[PDB]
This record gives structure tokens, C-alpha cells and sequence, in this order.
């Protein structure tokens, strides 16, 4: 065979500087009921600061590799963004079995993003008493992947005969992640879910080199 | 990162009402909590409200407020306070603080 | 007791160290519930930043050049080094103690 003499490089005609710090750099997060799973697209992606931050406590990539990334457009990038508790920052992950992803966030099976978390015991935290993040107990079909299961009623989870009105049948409310104090520790964890390709691509870092020319042996 | 715009100043003799504006860049959510303040004539910064409520003073101020980039604006005479009193800030990201008004010539 | 500060003006030689204490009344409270304490810092008319310290914790934000004795209701902010004319007026905030209050030091001569 022919070996090529040239390449092309052809990246789309993105400006925009791709503000992940709009969600890491965030006063506010939200409980493990909910995430805003913020959109990111149209930007030049570089997870080489989100990777080599010294604030995280891990980074964990279940599809593409961490040291891959900026080479690769994805039509969109969303962010799941939440506090959780120590002993269950890793119970989000495929294995799930640790009443954490069943019943709060769910990562998918074949999640093709990355897990960002970190200890923020000076942020989100008290001296005593409860605080704002609460817990889900029970749902009865252990979520789908990305589900926001938002509703708080009395339910008869225990089968006890709390017919509407209340027992192990009542809210979880359970003051997580802030216990003046692991099991008491907030992480503030970040997913990142990518789109591989599924449309014109719009998030990636800084490259590009090309004349288009289309009649040579290149890569 | 996260600053916050603001436009020129506001020049008036009567007790007229005056609107004031601050621009930010962002994604819309939920969370609301930008505010407000004042340079006081002779003091330090006061605050006048945060989430639409006030501060230990007569309710003739408003806030105009959105999700998003807030379109946040306000008050209703003048006939008091005039010196640079309506500062923004924004408590979501790195606690950004920035800032107008006047009754002369 | 009224967010009230050392009257600190002149007295820092270019090259030196300085600080500056404030009293409060109590010292565990904010305007989101939880613990806090902040600082803003600027000489001339224009927009100071707004700097978080906790009850058990140190902070950076903008500028670097922050420890502090906030061990109390007397709350202090050192200033590793002033350099020359980077100066400015100091204030302290509290969530439930008017939120900003204070008298603000002044020049460095
Ligand atoms: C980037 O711009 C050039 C024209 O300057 C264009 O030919 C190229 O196709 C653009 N990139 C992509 C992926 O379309
Ligand atoms: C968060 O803010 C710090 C400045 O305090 C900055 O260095 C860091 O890059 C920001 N994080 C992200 C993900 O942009």
C-alpha cells in the first residue's frame, strides 16, 4: 500500500472559551434528588484543567479516557451536578447495589462520560443540627438511568397501612453529607455525560490544520 | 469570570422614579440570589435586598428580577440617597460584587 | 458588638505586615444559614471583591494575601504584607450582624 504524506485536521469554526467553571465554581449545589444537568455545547472543550485540578479527590472515566477527551467533538455535554455523602460517592457508579443509585442518582451501564467529586467540608457544612440535603429511601423500581425522583409523599414502603396519613412509611428525611464531623462529608459531584456523535458535533479543544485538498494519499 | 455590567449614571432633580440595570453572562436555572447595595453618603456599603425582600427600610424600592442572566433593575421617588446607590452582585459564582446615581446641577 | 473596626489609618511601613480587627456580637450565623464571615477590600471609587472566611477555615479569592485571627467575636484579617500603595479600606460582613458594616485602614503615607 501507499503511505500517506499529509493529514487533515478539520475541526469546526468554534470561539466560545467553555465555561465549566459556571458549574465547579458554583455557592450553590443541589441535594441528591436533583440536578440541573446543565447543557454545555457550542464551546472549545479543554478537560485538561478539570483533570489536572488539585480540588478534586477523583476522577473517574467509564467511557472515553481522561487523557483523551479535548480530541474528540461531542454534540453536547451535560452536567449532573449534586452533594452527596462520603460513604456513597462511589455508589453512583455501575455497581449498583448500595441503595444510593437506586433510589437517588442513577449513572447508566454504559455511561460514556467521567465522575468528578471532591471533599468540601468547608462549604456545605454546620456546626450541629440538620441541613438541606436530604435522601430517598424507597421508590419500588429502583430508577432508570438519569431519573429525578422528586416525589416526596407519605408511601407505604414498608407495607404498613399508612393510608395517607402516617411506621416506616414516612419521608426520608435524612440530613446527609454536613453532620459536624466520612458518612457526614459533602462531595459536590459532577457527571459529565457526553453525546458520541449523534448530530454535528459542537464541544472540543483548540486544534485544526488543513487545506481540504482531497486528492492525496493523507490521514 | 462572572462579571457583571452595569450602565452609566442617572441624573434627575425631581422626585422622579429611576430605573437602574446589570448584565451578566450564563445558563438559565432555578437559583435566584443576586443583590443589592448601596454607597451609602457618609457610611459603607448597605444592603438594600437580596431575594425580593428588604432590609430594616421602607419597601419604595423593587425588585425587578429573572431566571438566567437576571434582567435585574429600581425605585419609585428619589427624593432621597442619591450617591451611587444601586451596586450588583451575584452570589453564584466567586461571590462577584460590582458598581451611578445622582441629583445636581 | 456593631461590626465596628480598628481605626487603622497610616501606620504600616511600605514593606510591612499589618491588621485589622473588628467586634461582632456572635459569631456562628449567615444569610444562607451556616457559618460565615467576609471581607471586601479597595482605595479608590470603585468595586471591591468579596471575600469568604469561615469560623473554623482560611480563604483566597481574588487576591492571595489573606490569614486572620477570626477566632471570636473579635474577628481579625492579617495582611501578609502591604505592597506600598496597594492599598485599600477594609470592611466586615456578617449575615445577621445590617449585613455590611463597618468603619473601613486608609493610605500607606
Ligand atoms: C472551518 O472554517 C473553514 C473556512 O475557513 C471551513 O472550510 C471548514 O469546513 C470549517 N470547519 C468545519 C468542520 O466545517
Ligand atoms: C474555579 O475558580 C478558580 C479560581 O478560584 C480557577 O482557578 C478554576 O480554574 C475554576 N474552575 C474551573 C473548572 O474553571
Amino acid at each position: 500500500r501507499v503511505q500517506p504524506t499529509e493529514s487533515i485536521v478539520r475541526f469546526p469554526n468554534i470561539t466560545n472559551l467553555c465555561p465549566f467553571g459556571e458549574v465547579f465554581n458554583a455557592t450553590r449545589f443541589a441535594s441528591v434528588y436533583a440536578w440541573n444537568r446543565k447543557r454545555i455545547s457550542n464551546c472549545v472543550a479543554d478537560y485538561s484543567v478539570l483533570y489536572n485540578s488539585a480540588s478534586f479527590s477523583t476522577f473517574k472515566c467509564y467511557g472515553v479516557s481522561p487523557t483523551k477527551l479535548n480530541d474528540l467533538c461531542f454534540t453536547n455535554v451535560y452536567a449532573d451536578s449534586f452533594v452527596i455523602r462520603g460513604d456513597e460517592v462511589r455508589q453512583i457508579a455501575p455497581g449498583q447495589t448500595g441503595k444510593i443509585a437506586d433510589y437517588n442518582y442513577k449513572l447508566p451501564d454504559d455511561f460514556t462520560g467521567c465522575v468528578i467529586a471532591w471533599n468540601s467540608n468547608n462549604l456545605d457544612s454546620k456546626v450541629g443540627g440538620n441541613y438541606n440535603y436530604l435522601y430517598r429511601l424507597f421508590r419500588k423500581s429502583n430508577l432508570k438511568p438519569f431519573e429525578r425522583d422528586i416525589s416526596t409523599e407519605i408511601y407505604q414502603a414498608g407495607s404498613t397501612p399508612c393510608n395517607g396519613v402516617e411506621f416506616n412509611c414516612y419521608f426520608p428525611l435524612q440530613s446527609y453529607g454536613f453532620q459536624p464531623t466520612v458518612g457526614y462529608q459533602p462531595y459536590r459531584v459532577v457527571v459529565l455525560s457526553f453525546e458520541l456523535l449523534h448530530a454535528p458535533a459542537t464541544v472540543c479543544g483548540p486544534k485544526k490544520s488543513t487545506n481540504l485538498v482531497k486528492n492525496k494519499c493523507v490521514n | 469570570q462572572v462579571q457583571l455590567v452595569q450602565s452609566g449614571s442617572e441624573l434627575k432633580k425631581p422626585g422622579a422614579s429611576v430605573t437602574v440595570s446589570c448584565k451578566a453572562s450564563g445558563y438559565s436555572f432555578p437559583t435566584h440570589a443576586m443583590n443589592w447595595v448601596r454607597q451609602a453618603p457618609g457610611q459603607g456599603l448597605e444592603w438594600m435586598g437580596w431575594i425580593p425582600t428588604y432590609a430594616g427600610f421602607t419597601g419604595r424600592f423593587v425588585f425587578s428580577l429573572d431566571t438566567s442572566v437576571s434582567t435585574a433593575y429600581q425605585i419609585s421617588s428619589l427624593k432621597a440617597d442619591d450617591t451611587a446607590v444601586y451596586y450588583c452582585a451575584r452570589g453564584h459564582v466567586l461571590e462577584w460584587f460590582q458598581g451611578l446615581v445622582t441629583v445636581s446641577s | 458588638v456593631v461590626m465596628t473596626q480598628s481605626p487603622l489609618s497610616l501606620s504600616v511601613t511600605p514593606g510591612q505586615p499589618a491588621s485589622i480587627s473588628c467586634k461582632s456580637s456572635q459569631t456562628l450565623l449567615h444569610s444562607d444559614g451556616q457559618t460565615s464571615f467576609y471581607w471586601y477590600l479597595q482605595k479608590p471609587g470603585q468595586s471591591p471583591q468579596l471575600l469568604i472566611y469561615d469560623i473554623s477555615s482560611r480563604f483566597s479569592g481574588v487576591p492571595d494575601r489573606f490569614s486572620g485571627s477570626g477566632s471570636g467575636t473579635d474577628f481579625t484579617l492579617k495582611i501578609s504584607r502591604v505592597e506600598a500603595e496597594d492599598v485599600g479600606v477594609y470592611y466586615c460582613m456578617q449575615g445577621t450582624q445590617p449585613w455590611t458594616f463597618g468603619q473601613g485602614k486608609v493610605e500607606i503615607k
